[PDB]
RNA sequence: GGACCUGGCGGUGCUUCAUAUCCCUCUAGAGGAGCCUGUUCUGUAAUCGAUAAACCCCGAUCAACCUCACCACCUCUUGCUCAGCCUAUAUACCGCCAUCUUCAGCAAACCCUGAUGAAGGCUACAAAGUAAGCGCAAGUACCCACGUAAAGACGUUAGGUCAAGGUGUAGCCCAUGAGGUGGCAAGAAAUGGGCUACAUUUUCUACCCCAGAAAACUACGAUAGCCCUUAUGAAACUUAAGGGUCGAAGGUGGAUUUAGC
């Protein structure tokens, strides 16, 4: 007999997390949970966990631009990944009938599905999602593949197409996840009123590098002062003009309203831009809400995101490459 | 004695314990400077200060009876000199 | 292919601290600096003689301390105070790591004329983040 | 201690650089740092020289 | 100055507070080369003479 | 005890330059103006490029300072494009990290 | 900020690793560092050059390594200046014979400067880093003295003081004598040498002692010279052998220095302290003079004015211990906490001396509620415990009827260095198994025994055959018992036989319980078999026992036929 | 220089070359192949070669109950310090060098009849 | 191979 | 020699393909002119490296001296260094990178198939695969979740760098080392990249977009040549800036070819 060499060291392999220490990790969280609030004189009793990230923050500074790599005082709960259960006893017999299929969770979902399908025959959108097979392989605490994700919500449709009772609608929505929908609804500025009584209302507008503020009157005879200068003396571009004229042309309000705007940064067209929108904006306070969706899907409501790219290096420039040489 | 752990963690793993770990030495801790701390210490350096002139109530009135303004700027960096 | 302090992949049996498991362009995302001071700000001066010293103090406490050193050192500079942080083995004796303080301490406070401390702190065995 | 103090932002300050990535040749394969300086502006008034 | 922490760290290595890695290797090499033959001449009784 | 020779002489030449600023100095002002005599200035053209040749400053070349290249460095922290990445890429130069934008 | 009592001192590493963990190691670490510091500055002084460049602003003249060589090489007046200021007591007496063979004339001042330095080193050289009476009789000083051209009173005054410092009594006395022949004064500082010739040159009675000493004051008086602290300090200081007969003269002084202006300072109590605390009854007189001297000294901040200043602290608790008043040892220790007063406690030595008697009164005198929290805030904060402060401790649990803390005491005895200390762990052992408690308690000390049983297993002294008291082995079986942790009690009863020990009567009795509950024959009859090897009378009786107790198989019947054929 | 020095695994990673188009396809074969060698194996800290003897360091702190103070070996007494180094490195590589030889097989540059051992325990504390 | 290979506990407070 | 397997290759099949992408299509260019600059060749007593894609304003975010490593001449020899070498070897290497990559794969440890052959291991109404880890992804930077950066494994080209530094092996040690003075780096040419042009969507001036003139041998067009001045420097026919003089080729460029969503 001989020796041969050893393949490999067993520390390097992955550590696991048991019940005892998880135990012993949340005692320790109460204890220091105790130590913070009486590190920043604060009542144990009411410290909460917003208040713990913000003494963390304070007494450890971590400039680090990924928050995941900063320091973090959190339960165990939350830090410590969920660990799936022994499925066995001391006698060796697994607890679940279906555990040598290797995926006990998730066939048992569809065992329990399948068989509602049944009873149901034998007795015979906007604002919800389906879970993702992220959501799904937590809610198992299994490794799932997309196939097996795709044949569960197949299975749950067929569900829904039947006409499932009371009993099949809690189980169905379980599995249903909420989806918030923005409001594209325009933000109308408040209508305030200067030392004559005059009511206005002012918004702002950015173009690339230029910025405007502009103050538009209820009441007016179609005058816009830019910087204190006529329109037209400070946009003698005709472009430049036109694009003052497009939010009110678009609501029919030419002459009706005076405009007192000041705009920096930019070029001539930029800054035309940025008036554009500043005035479309407080614009929307003076018009119907209907008014205000139609300029909104006329694009007169949305920040230009349109910016110079940076030059990278070895190109000469944004997206040109240098020559390529001949060969 | 607080259990606060740093470090981008593995795969399914978790933030590096603090005992070992640089990434907390790394850190400029305030944890001499807790808000306890900061108000015993100011308690002490109360002595050490002197009251503003109430008849100095504005900017306007300081200029009345200071005219003169003088403008001087201290640099603190961090090295031998 | 980039090589810039990065530890390549292996068989999965080499293990790697936090600091060296963490290529360059992680700085200032995942991983700090191991030099605090301020000469590379914004109109700070003497950049560069803090650079050659960071660079002395490094090769001077890896060979003052050898295989001692867990970790790369952190260096602080506080006003004129230099604070030199490591995290070291607990193979050799205490009395050694509090000569090899005593030495080192006043060694360097008089290379570069001004307090310097340096703190130890001591683990088991080197801190394994991972086995590439 | 009884000052009055206002606080604000300045704006940071990022100084870049580029630097070959290669020791030799390779002229287009650049490497490129900044650094970050940001600024904090406390404001006392009133206060005497003590 | 370089020749400050060359001669600094160079006294050190002989007082027995600085070990230098690098000089060990060289060290190393040098100590092999001479059983293999190969060692520094003597100046003025190199190879040509 | 210096990176190599280049460096060796470029240590003399600012060791060099130090001491004869002074002098420079002043014998330049004579030259650098259109008040004094040209016969003066004549001499002066003589007496500074009678000075020792590693007294001119023109001659000094900033180099590494751990390296020695004599090319590719960056004034502020003295050292080649290498050496600067090598402690960059470490995170050992305070505040300097790796640029994205 | 007041003191962290969690920690050790400031000046240890903040690490577990390298804390100190016991009162040796707090010493040796710190002269460990020290030597650091030493061999740091050694290499700065031996290779300056390395050590030269300033870049510091502004300067800091105290990171500049230091020049002990003179650089005047030229032989003058003003060179020999130089090696006197360095402190070179060779090089400079070269200097002078040189200076004086080729005829140069040399200042009185300087020639003064060098016997202060000879007179003071006594013609040899200070230390350096590297490179019985002690009033040598062959002496550059007394050479140089005699050679001297003319002598002025302090050329006489620093002969004087170094005679006496090398303890050259006798000839300081001598010297005196000229000095008034020659119509001279001398000063203050000389005179406290003189008195403690006087007292130190011969051995005699008290009163002859007492009488020369009165008279050189009187000559104080004469030539206009006014005596300092030290002056006092020394008589108290030299009247420390006389004991008894020096208690009235010694207060005698105390009231005149009063009187006169000069302000009693801590070495001078603490001379007055010593002269009073001599061994026997202390009740008589000793009680009286700490208590006044007391409540002058109560809330009082003390400035430094005599090198013995340091000894007062350990000086007055050593009579609180031996008083064994309680409210006396507060107003010490409250003395040493008033202002800067904390400064004066002295050496490592002498503050562990006086927390040691000042803890070891707590444990004695105190409530031990009260005793538990100045355990925490002295230990280790202010000083590792001796062994025999965790023994009085103990003792002071005992008298409280609170051993709940047993377990603790031991978590800290290993903490401080007392793992392995012999009569710590069998007073340990002995208290816990004195008498049986609730099973909540038993438990717990069964936890601590099987902890002590490994440090008996483990010992350094391993190399040597272990050493199992009897009591300690009889009192961990008995745990392990009253535990219910009966398996590990039986497979110690080896040990007894291994060691040669004599198991005790209270832990046989309890092995037969164990048994009869058990209904274990075999293990009652290895009980039987043990008590008999040592042939204890109770065997006989118990032999009895089991044979009732127990159902005796034919085998085991035999067995103890056996055993009765012993008998 | 002293900033051009490397450290111990730098060395060693270059002057041995195991990565590299070498040791890729094994390109390059090797009869004679640089060893690593481990320098810092047999150094002491404190010892130098002029022979200082530092207290807490590479001497005892406290000698008869006192402190010691700063001193040198010998010259002689060096030597034989050096000499003594010198023979353990011996010493050490002659113990490196007795290795025990195994059998040969079928042949001597055979692997065939070669024991390998008892298959290794199995993960339920199987043995075999 | 047939040359052969050969590459080739208790803690205490205040030890000594 | 037989049979089979893998790889390579096929003026090899079929199907689907490439998004600034292989072709056409879209826009501005290169290829012609002058100049700037790189390389080649030639020349010189007079460096070196890169040199198909992946070299050619490349190492250099830079050479009048210095830098410098080159040539000629002279000088020094324990030498700035407990020496030194920009000497050989990138086919010994570390270090840092190119390339596919404008990729998505690599793979420890097991398990099963082929009779236990080299080999192979997928079917979702599923038929032997499970896989830590690395990469992609995610996340982070910049102005968003977009975009652009960054990242991009293993492996491929013994790809590039011994002249960044370090270093294995081999070589020099009165010389293949060190220092000084002066000097080289030109163009008969070919070629790559770039700049300015050839003009009327232009030229000049005012202005910074409601103007007036110019407009073919006194127009457009040199950032070139020649002369002068100035700036830097010890040193400038030489480097840069400005002025004067001069007013050339060029009249929108064949095959071919670059970049951009
Ligand atoms: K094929
Ligand atoms: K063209
Ligand atoms: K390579
Ligand atoms: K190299
Ligand atoms: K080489
Ligand atoms: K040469
Ligand atoms: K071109
Ligand atoms: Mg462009
Ligand atoms: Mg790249
Ligand atoms: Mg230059
Ligand atoms: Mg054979
Ligand atoms: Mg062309
Ligand atoms: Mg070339
Ligand atoms: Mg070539
Ligand atoms: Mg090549
Ligand atoms: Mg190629
Ligand atoms: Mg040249
Ligand atoms: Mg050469
Ligand atoms: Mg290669
Ligand atoms: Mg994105
Ligand atoms: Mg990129
Ligand atoms: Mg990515
Ligand atoms: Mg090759
Ligand atoms: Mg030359
Ligand atoms: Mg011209
Ligand atoms: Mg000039
Ligand atoms: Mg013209």
């Amino acid at each position: 007999a001989f020796v041969i060499p050893k393949k490999n060291v067993p520390t390097s392999k992955r550590e696991t997390y048991t019940e005892d220490f998880i135990k012993k990790q949340i005692e320790e969280f109460n204890i220091g949970k105790r130590h913070l609030a009486n590190m920043m004189g604060e009542d144990p009793e009411t410290f909460t966990q917003e208040d713990i990230d913000r003494a963390i923050a304070y007494l450890f500074p971590s400039g680090l631009f990924e928050k995941r790599a900063r320091p973090v005082m959190k339960h165990p709960e939350q830090i410590f990944p969920r660990q799936r259960a022994i499925q066995w006893g001391e006698d060796g017999r697994p607890f679940h009938y279906l555990f040598y299929t290797g995926k006990q969770s998730y066939y048992s979902l569809m065992h329990d599905v399948y068989g509602m399908l049944l009873n149901l025959e034998k007795h015979q959108v906007i604002g919800s999602r389906w879970l993702i097979k992220e959501e799904l392989e937590e809610m198992l605490v299994e490794k799932l593949s997309d196939l097996d994700y795709m044949q569960f919500i197949r299975l749950l449709e067929k569900l829904l197409t039947s006409q499932c009772g009371a009993a099949e609608e809690e189980f169905v929505q379980r599995f249903r996840r909420s989806v918030t929908l923005e409001s594209k609804k325009q933000l109308i500025e408040p209508v305030q009123y200067d030392e004559q009584g005059m009511a206005f209302s002012k918004s702002e507008g950015k173009r690339k590098t230029a910025k405007a503020e502009a103050i538009v009157y209820k009441h007016g005879s179609g005058r816009i002062k830019v910087n204190g200068i006529d329109y037209q003396l400070y946009f003698p571009i005709t472009q430049d003009r036109e694009q003052l004229m497009f939010p009110f042309h678009f609501v029919d309000r030419l002459g009706k309203h005076d405009v007192t705007c000041t705009v920096s940064g930019g070029g001539r067209s930029a800054q035309a831009g940025a008036i554009r929108l500043a005035m479309a904006k407080a614009l929307c306070s003076f018009v119907t809400e209907d008014e205000v969706e139609w300029m909104r899907q006329a694009g007169l409501l949305t920040t230009d995101p349109r910016v110079r790219e940076r030059k990278k290096p070895g190109q000469e420039g944004a997206r040109r490459k240098f020559t390529w040489k001949k060969r | 004695p607080l259990p606060v752990r740093m470090g981008y963690p593995v795969k399914k793993g978790v933030p590096m314990a603090k005992e070992g770990n640089l990434e907390l030495l790394k850190i400029p801790n305030f944890l001499h400077l807790t808000p306890v701390a900061i108000k015993k210490h100011c308690e002490a350096l109360k002595d050490f200060c002197t009251e503003w002139p109430a008849a100095l109530d504005s900017d306007e009135k300081c200029e009345k009876h200071f005219p003169i303004e003088i403008d001087s700027t201290d640099y603190v960096s961090s090295g031998p000199s | 292919k980039n090589r810039a302090a990065r530890v390549r992949v292996s068989k999965g049996d080499k293990p790697v601290t936090y600091e060296e498991a963490h290529a360059p362009h992680y700085i200032a995302h995942r991983k700090g600096w191991l030099s605090l001071h301020t000469g590379n700000l914004d109109g700070e001066d003497h950049a560069a003689e803090r650079t050659v010293e960071d660079v002395f103090l490094r090769k001077f406490m890896w060979g003052t301390f050898p295989g001692c050193l867990a970790d790369q050192l952190v260096l602080k500079r506080r006003g004129n105070q230099l604070e030199i942080c490591a995290v070291v083995l607990r193979q050799l004796s205490p009395h050694k790591y509090y000569f090899l303080v005593g030495y080192s301490e006043t060694l360097l406070s008089y290379f570069y004329k001004c307090p310097v401390r340096l703190h130890l702190q001591t683990v088991p065995s080197k801190v394994v983040y991972k086995y590439l | 201690l009884g000052i009055s103090i206002k606080v604000h932002e300045p704006p940071r300050k990022i100084e870049r650089f580029t630097l070959l990535q290669s020791v030799h040749i390779y002229k287009k394969h650049r490497v490129q740092y900044e650094m970050r300086t940001l600024y904090r502006c406390l404001e006392l008034e009133h206060l005497t020289g003590s | 100055n370089h020749h400050t922490y060359a001669e600094l760290m160079q006294t050190l290595r002989f007082l027995g507070l600085y070990r230098d890695e690098h000089q060990d290797f060289m060290d190393e090499q040098k100590r092999l080369k001479k059983l293999r033959g190969k060692e520094k001449p003597k100046k003025g009784e190199g190879k040509r003479a | 005890h210096y990176v190599d020779w280049r460096m060796w002489r470029d240590v003399k030449r600012r060791k060099m330059a130090y001491e004869y600023a002074d002098e420079r100095l002043r014998i330049n002002s004579l030259r650098k103006n259109t008040i004094l005599p040209k016969i003066l200035q004549d001499v002066a053209d003589e007496e500074i490029a009678a000075l020792p040749r590693d007294s001119c400053p023109v001659r000094i070349r900033n180099r590494c300072v751990m390296t020695s290249r004599p090319r590719g460095v960056k004034r502020r922290w003295r050292l080649s494009r290498i050496v600067f990445r090598h402690l960059a890429d470490h995170g050992q130069l305070s505040g300097i990290q790796r640029a994205t934008w | 900020v007041n003191r962290d009592t969690t920690a050790v001192p400031y000046v240890f590493q903040d690490d577990p690793y390298l804390m100190p963990a016991s009162s040796l190691e707090s010493r040796s670490f710190l002269l460990a560092k020290k030597s650091g510091e030493n061999v740091a500055k050694f290499i700065i002084n031996s290779y300056p050059k390395y050590f030269q460049k300033d870049i510091a602003e502004p300067h800091i003249p105290c990171l500049m390594p230091e020049y002990f060589e003179p650089q005047i090489k030229d032989i003058s007046e003003a060179a020999l200046k130089e090696r006197i200021e360095l402190r070179k007591v060779k090089a400079s007496v070269d200097m002078f014979d040189q200076l004086l063979q080729a005829g140069t004339t040399v200042s009185l001042e300087t020639t003064n400067s060098l016997l202060d330095l000879l007179c003071y080193y006594g013609d040899q050289e200070p230390s350096t880093d590297y490179h019985g009476v002690t009033w040598r009789a062959k002496n550059n000083a007394e050479r140089i003295f005699s050679l001297m051209p003319e002598k002025n009173e302090h050329s006489y005054c620093t002969m004087i003081r170094g005679m006496v410092k090398h303890r050259a009594y006798e000839q300081a006395l001598n010297l005196y004598t000229e000095l008034l022949n020659n119509r001279l004064h001398a000063d203050v500082y000389t005179f406290n040498a003189l008195i403690e010739a006087t007292v130190c040159a011969i051995n005699e009675k008290f009163e002859e002692k007492w009488s020369k000493i009165l008279e050189l004051l009187r000559h104080m008086v004469a030539q206009k010279v006014k005596p300092n602290l030290q002056t006092f300090n020394t008589i108290l200081k030299c009247l420390r052998r006389f004991h008894v007969f020096a208690r009235s003269p010694a207060l005698q002084v105390l009231r005149e220095m009063k009187a006169i202006g000069i302000e009693p300072s801590l070495a001078t109590y603490h001379h007055i302290i010593r002269l009073f605390d001599q061994p026997g009854d202390p009740l008589k007189r000793s009680s009286f003079i700490i208590y006044d001297i007391m409540n002058e000294l109560m809330g009082k901040r003390f400035s430094p004015k005599d090198p013995d200043d340091d000894k007062f602290f350990q000086s007055a608790m050593s009579i609180c211990s031996s008083l064994r008043d309680l409210e006396l040892a507060y107003q010490v220790h409250g003395l040493l906490k008033t202002g800067d007063n904390w400064k004066f406690i002295g050496p490592d030595q002498h503050r562990n001396f006086y927390y040691s008697k000042f803890f070891d009164l707590i444990c004695l005198m105190e409530q031990i509620d009260v005793t538990l929290k100045w355990y925490e805030d002295l230990i280790p904060s202010a000083y590792f415990p001796h062994s025999q402060t965790m023994i009085h401790l103990l003792q002071a649990l005992d008298v409280a009827n609170r051993l709940e803390v047993i377990p603790k005491i031991w978590k800290d005895s290993k903490e401080y260095g007392h793992t392995f200390r012999s009569d710590l762990r069998e007073e340990i052992l002995m208290l816990m198994a004195r008498d049986k408690h609730p099973p909540e308690l038993q438990v717990a000390f069964a936890d601590c025994a099987a902890d002590i049983k490994s440090a008996y297993e483990s010992q350094p002294i391993r190399q040597t055959a272990q050493d199992w008291p009897a009591t300690s082995l009889n009192c961990i079986a008995i745990l392990f018992l009253r535990a219910g942790r009966t398996q590990e009690a039986w497979k110690m009863l080896g040990l007894f036989r291994k060691h040669n020990k004599i198991p005790r009567s209270e832990l046989l009795n309890e092995l037969m319980d164990s048994a009869k509950v058990s209904n274990s024959p075999s293990q009652a009859i290895e009980v039987v078999e043990l008590a008999s090897a040592f042939s204890l009378p109770i065997c006989e009786g118990l032999t009895q026992r089991v044979m009732s107790d127990f159902a005796i198989n034919q085998e085991q019947k035999e067995a103890l036929s056996n055993l009765t054929a012993l008998t | 220089s002293f900033f051009t020095k490397l450290t111990a695994d730098e060395l060693w990673k270059g002057a041995l070359a195991e990565t590299g188009a070498g040791a890729k396809k094994g390109r390059g074969k090797r009869t004679k192949k640089k060893k690593r060698k481990d320098l810092n194996r047999g150094q002491i800290i404190g010892e130098g070669r002029y022979g200082f003897l530092w207290p807490g360091l590479n001497v005892p702190l406290m000698k008869n109950g006192a402190v010691q103070t700063i001193a040198q070996r010998s010259k002689e007494e060096q030597e034989k310090v050096e000499a003594d180094m010198i023979q353990q490195r011996e010493e050490w590589d002659r113990k490196k060098k007795m290795k025990v030889k195994r059998e040969r097989g079928w042949s001597g540059n055979s692997w065939g009849g070669i024991s390998l051992g008892p298959p290794d325990p199995g993960p339920c504390g199987e043995t075999y | 191979y047939l040359s052969g290979e050969e590459v080739e506990e208790y803690e205490c407070y205040a030890p000594d």
